[PDB]
C-alpha cells in the first residue's frame, strides 16, 4: 500500500498505487469506477477492505 | 429473471402514512441472486 | 459629470452583482474547452466493434494474434477520436484568435 | 464433466451450473483425447490465467 | 465564472491527467495580467 506496482485482482490487471479507502462501498459492491470507464477502486477478497 | 439469473433487490423503509404509496424517492439495494432457469409466466403471494 | 460617471459606474456593480448574464461569452468557451476534453475522455469507454472497449480485458483473455485483430480496432478508434478533437481544437482556435 | 457415465440427448441438452470452485483447464487442454477444443471469447491457453 | 479545476497542483480533471488529458497553465499569472491591466 501506499507503494507503486502492477495489480490485478479476479483479472482486473493493471498498474498503479493502492490505498485504504474510505468510500463507503454498499456491502454488495465490489467495484468503484471513475468517470473515465477505468477502476478507481476495489473490494479485496481476502480484506473486505 | 435476466438469463437465468432470478434476482431480487429490496428496500425496508420506516413511514408514517394513512393514504397511498409514499410520495418520494429511495433505492432498493440488490439482496440475492439466484441460477434458478426455470421459465416464469406467473406468480403469487403468501399469506399467514 | 463626475457624479454620473461614478453613478453608471455604480450601475455596472449592481448589473453584474445582482444578476449573472453577460458573462456568456467567457463562459461558452470554458465550457466548450471542458466538454471536449470530456467527451474525449468518454470516447474511451467507446467499443469501435471490438469485444470490450478496455485493453487489458482483451490482453488477458485472447493470445497475441487475436488480440490484434481486436486492438486495431480500438486503436483505430481512439487515433481518429484524437484526430476529430484536434480537428475541433484547432478550427476553435481560429475563433479565439 | 467429462467423466459422466452416460450423457444427454441434444434435443433436451443437460446443463450443469460451476461456481465457487478452482478451474485447471490444462487437465481438459493437455487431454490427448479431445479431437477439438475451440475457444471463442478466449484463447486457450489464457483459461488458467 | 466557475471552472471545474486549472492545473492547480494535483473530479472532471483527475479523470483527464489519467488519461494523459493535461491542461498546462498560461504564462502571465492573474495578477500580471492584472498588473497589465
Ligand atoms: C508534493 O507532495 C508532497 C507530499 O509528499 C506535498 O507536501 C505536503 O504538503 C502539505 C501542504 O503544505 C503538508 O500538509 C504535508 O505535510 C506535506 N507532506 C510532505 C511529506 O511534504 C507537497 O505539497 C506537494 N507539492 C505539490 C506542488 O503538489
Ligand atoms: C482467506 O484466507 C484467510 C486465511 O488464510 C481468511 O482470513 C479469509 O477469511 C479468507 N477469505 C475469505 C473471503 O474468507
Ligand atoms: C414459458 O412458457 C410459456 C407457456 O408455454 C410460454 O408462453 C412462454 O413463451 C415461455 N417463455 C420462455 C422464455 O420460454
Amino acid at each position: 500500500k501506499n507503494k507503486c506496482v502492477n495489480f490485478n485482482f479476479n483479472g482486473l490487471t493493471g498498474t498503479g498505487v493502492l490505498t485504504e479507502s474510505n468510500k463507503k462501498f454498499l456491502p454488495f459492491q465490489q467495484f468503484g469506477r471513475d468517470i473515465a470507464d477505468t477502476t478507481d477502486a476495489v473490494r479485496d477478497p481476502q480484506t473486505l477492505e | 429473471n435476466i438469463d437465468g439469473y432470478f434476482k431480487i433487490y429490496s428496500k425496508h423503509t420506516p413511514i408514517n402514512l394513512v393514504r397511498d404509496l409514499p410520495q418520494g424517492f429511495s433505492a432498493l439495494e440488490p439482496l440475492v441472486d439466484l441460477p434458478i432457469g426455470i421459465n416464469i409466466t406467473r406468480f403469487q403471494t403468501l399469506l399467514a | 459629470i463626475a457624479n454620473q460617471f461614478n453613478s453608471a459606474i455604480g450601475k455596472i456593480q449592481d448589473s453584474l452583482s445582482s444578476t449573472a448574464s453577460a458573462l456568456g461569452k467567457l463562459q461558452d468557451v470554458v465550457n466548450q474547452n471542458a466538454q471536449a476534453l470530456n467527451t474525449l475522455v468518454k470516447q474511451l469507454s467507446s467499443n469501435f466493434g471490438a469485444i470490450s472497449s478496455v485493453l487489458n480485458d482483451i490482453l488477458s483473455r485472447l493470445d497475441k494474434v487475436e488480440a490484434e485483430v481486436q486492438i486495431d480496432r480500438l486503436i483505430t478508434g481512439r487515433l481518429q477520436s484524437l484526430q476529430t478533437y484536434v480537428t475541433q481544437q484547432l478550427i476553435r482556435a481560429a475563433e479565439i484568435r | 464433466v467429462f467423466n459422466a457415465t452416460r450423457f444427454a440427448s441434444v434435443y433436451a441438452w443437460n446443463r450443469k451450473r460451476i461456481s465457487n470452485c478452482v478451474a485447471d483447464y490444462s487437465v481438459l487442454y493437455n487431454s490427448a483425447s479431445f479431437s477439438t477444443f475451440k475457444c471463442y471469447g478466449v484463447s486457450p491457453t489464457k483459461l488458467n490465467d | 465564472v466557475t471552472l471545474a479545476d486549472a492545473g492547480f497542483i494535483k473530479d472532471l480533471i483527475c479523470a483527464q491527467k489519467f488519461n494523459g488529458l493535461t491542461v498546462l497553465p498560461p504564462l502571465l499569472t492573474d495578477e500580471m495580467i492584472a498588473q497589465y491591466t
